[PDB]
């Protein structure tokens, strides 16, 4: 049976405007391991996504990090959108920088 | 060191 | 310090492919360092850390094969299974394994460990004096005396107690067990009332705890950089004016003794 997954939405390094960085979608604690993740700009899709190996944890539940080079603006808005088949529909984190 | 199974479930 | 060595396996089956998908990770100390992937284009196990690349091409070899054993074990088992549970065709199934040992520091055995899920719940699992099989599921009486019939627990206590100590010897030898401290700061963020957060970056491994307290607020899960280091933070909406009341506390294996930090 179908357990939801749970989602941040992060950068690597302390987020600066102007400045390239690493922003991550981390998706934890989900079953089945079949999983669709996008990460969205200004809603939409971000073409270049790199993908971790899946793994799983001492509970038995599946986890993954998506992850993409950005640069933060002051205006450019980021998120990341899941699709899983214990949720009917998609779940979207939006990026807080200071979170 | 991989563990090989042994009676299948 | 105490040490450990775990393989995580996987069998997912769906209703279209012909074969399960099988993945087979392999951890010393909780770092990855061997991995193997049916999908892959000539499944082998590979290394996953540069100093396994050590080993020679018959110890490669030899993996590949076990874990083709492995694969095949998941395939028969899956189809039982499916039996077991009057589960028709038309479905996805999951079968995971973990198994693997603990050593404590003077590196002698401290616990074996064997157990299984179907669909992400547990199934049958070897106990502690690896000898007997705990199993809820009054499907997995099935396997349970199946197995208890064929004496498998002595056979992979023999595996646990070996083999598994042995190799994780000779692992530990060849990777030759370091930490990253966490540094610490704390964000001021104005509201209606302000919230401090403590934050703490660059630290490995990933378990740590944060306090605001005198007297022991919102936080995350611990969550990784990227980079092979954590990051964690906590928070307190506190009144403005009176910041320097509040002190946040870091908990890390790492650190000589505790950070104490506050908004400065």
């Amino acid at each position: 049976i179908q357990k939801t997954p749970q989602i941040q939405v992060y950068s690597r390094h302390p987020p600066e405007n102007g400045k390239p960085n690493i922003l991550n979608c981390y998706v934890t604690q989900f079953h089945p391991p079949h999983i669709e993740i996008q990460m969205l700009k200004n809603g939409k899709k971000i073409p270049k996504v790199e993908m971790s190996d899946m793994s799983f944890s001492k509970d038995w539940s599946f986890y993954i990090l998506a992850h993409t080079e950005f640069t933060p603006t002051e205006t450019d808005t980021y998120a990341c959108r899941v699709k899983h088949d214990s949720m009917a529909e998609p779940k979207t984190v939006y990026w807080d920088r200071d979170m | 060191k991989a563990v090989s199974n042994f009676a299948t479930m | 310090g105490p040490h450990s060595m775990r393989y995580f396996e996987t069998a997912v089956s769906r209703p279209g492919l012909e074969e399960p998908r099988y993945i087979s990770v392999g951890y010393v100390d909780n770092k990855e360092f061997v991995r193997f992937d049916s999908d892959a284009e000539n499944p082998r196990y590979e290394p996953r850390a540069p100093w396994m690349e050590q080993e020679g091409p018959e110890y490669w070899e030899r993996e590949t094969q076990k874990a083709k054993g492995q694969e095949q074990w998941f395939r028969v088992s899956l189809r039982n299974l499916l039996g077991y549970y009057n589960q028709s065709a038309g479905g996805s199934h999951t079968l995971q394994q973990m198994s693997g040992c603990d050593l404590g520091s003077d590196w002698r055995l401290l616990r074996g460990y064997l157990q299984f899920a179907y669909e992400g719940r547990d199934y049958i699992a070897l106990n502690e004096d690896l000898k007997t099989w705990t199993a809820a599921d009054m499907a997995a009486q099935i396997t349970r005396r199946k197995w208890e019939q064929s004496g498998a627990a002595e056979h992979y206590k023999a595996y646990l107690e070996g083999e598994c100590v042995e190799w994780l010897h000779r692992y530990l030898k060849n990777g030759n067990l370091r930490t990253d401290s966490p540094k610490a700061h704390v964000t001021h963020h104005p509201r209606s009332e302000v919230t401090l957060r403590c934050w703490a970056l660059g630290f490995y491994p990933a378990d740590i705890t944060l306090t605001w307290q005198g007297e022991e607020m919102e936080l995350v899960e611990t969550r990784p950089a990227g980079d092979g280091t954590f990051q964690k933070w906590a928070s307190v909406v506190v009144p403005l004016g009176k910041e320097q009341n509040y002190t946040c506390r870091v908990y890390h294996e790492g650190l000589p003794e505790p950070l104490t930090l506050r908004w400065e």
